[PDB]
């Protein structure tokens, strides 16, 4: 599979975009948690189906295929979300009917803190001028980067490969071509950083019982 | 639990 | 001033190995969060001497000088603990008298978990043959890229370009020098889970009482 | 502040 190829793989690939639904009512730190547990659950569905349908992926071991899926959800999440608003200076754009400000971030207790880290991010990828192809393999190497072993390594080379033929189809100089390629692996710590910090804000939520046990967001969020 | 469901059951 | 000229202040800018001296005792959660908070609190005194050497460093507006020593610390010091450990598998070198066995971290409740993130993540830059001059440019890209914008983002440009001006001094192609700086970028994100995991430790440890949080350590901990 | 003091204070 060509560079290319893989890249349309990927692209196909892509989780249809869920929409939020809502019966109305302002924002509370219970209502807006309550609106994003309901989000990431229905997103996580799909984001199981997304990795499936990786070539290669369906090749490791089950052990392997579950690691990879549970260490990196929320950080692939995030990662889709920042590619969401990255047309939206200074909004969070969770769904097409769910945009976010910074300051609505004072709602909840510790969500302000990721909001910054968020659209401090997206403002870097914005600047960079990430491209659709640039965000398929960077989302892919965020759920591959979350570390058979060699089969493992095959694929994330193989994603490494398309992002480098992504960069070299710009027609940009060599040592913009990596510099480009490191700036961008350079944010990959940042949407860790992010992650991070929200799933310790949703252990911290579920902790003060501000949001209920969930059902697939829960077992992600535990093992 | 559910992804052991999902990614051993095929679509 | 060029790679060659920031890679030779990197050189000449390592910080002095710091030696525990403390009088014979078995370990116990207590002994062990108190051994690694003594030797953190003397390493933080020596990382901002290495910072101010960085070339351009003291350039950098003084927000962004405290900004990134404060956001960054825990991931320079594990990454410098990770190169000491190298050599040696399944060990991590704290310091010369401080050789643990990845079997001490049962002690420290929550502490073996941070010691298997570290190990892996040495295991990985042992695999790679990681080389000092590598190590040098990435120790240094973990305190800048831990956020005048122009002179922070130039700064961060140089030890880039100094970083991909190592990786070419080998006799290696083209595509393995772009996948060698891909590999030893995704890594950047492995530093900032462990560094996270071990804020979240250090921060468990100063609300259950089980060790007196020193000096600079307070300090850095605290912001 | 002991960082503000050590990064203005040289050496
Ligand atoms: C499980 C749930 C609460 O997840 C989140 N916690 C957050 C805290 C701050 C910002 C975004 C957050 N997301 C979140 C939700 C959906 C998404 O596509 C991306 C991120
Ligand atoms: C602040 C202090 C307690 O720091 C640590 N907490 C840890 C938890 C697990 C593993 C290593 C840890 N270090 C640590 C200590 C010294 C060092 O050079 C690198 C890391």
């Amino acid at each position: 599979l060509s560079p290319e190829q893989l890249v349309l793989t990927l692209l196909e690939a892509e989780p249809p975009h869920v929409l939020i639904s809502r019966p109305s009512a302002p924002f509370t730190e219970a209502s807006m948690m309550m609106s994003l547990t309901k989000l990431a659950d229905k997103e996580l569905v799909h984001m199981i189906s997304w990795a499936k349908k990786i070539p290669g992926f369906v090749e490791l071991s089950l052990f392997d295929q579950v690691r990879l899926l549970e260490s990196c959800w929320m950080e692939v999440l995030m990662m889709g979300l920042m590619w969401r608003s990255i047309d939206h200076p200074g909004k969070l754009i969770f769904a097409p009917d769910l945009v976010l400000d910074r300051d609505e971030g004072k709602c909840v207790e510790g969500i302000l803190e990721i909001f910054d880290m968020l659209l401090a991010t997206t403002s870097r990828f914005r600047e960079l001028k990430l491209q659709h192809k640039e965000y398929l393999c960077v989302k892919a190497m965020i759920l591959l980067n979350s570390s058979s072993s060699r089969k493992l390594a095959h694929l994330l080379n193989a994603v490494t490969d398309a992002l480098v033929w992504v960069i070299a189809k710009s027609g940009i100089s060599s040592q913009q071509q990596s510099m480009r390629l490191a700036n961008l692996l350079m944010l990959l710590s940042h949407v860790r950083h992010a992650s991070n910090k929200g799933m310790e804000h949703l252990l911290n939520m579920k902790c003060k019982n501000v949001v209920p046990v969930y059902d697939l967001l829960l077992e992600m969020l535990n093992a | 639990h559910l992804i052991l469901h999902l990614l051993l059951q095929d679509s």
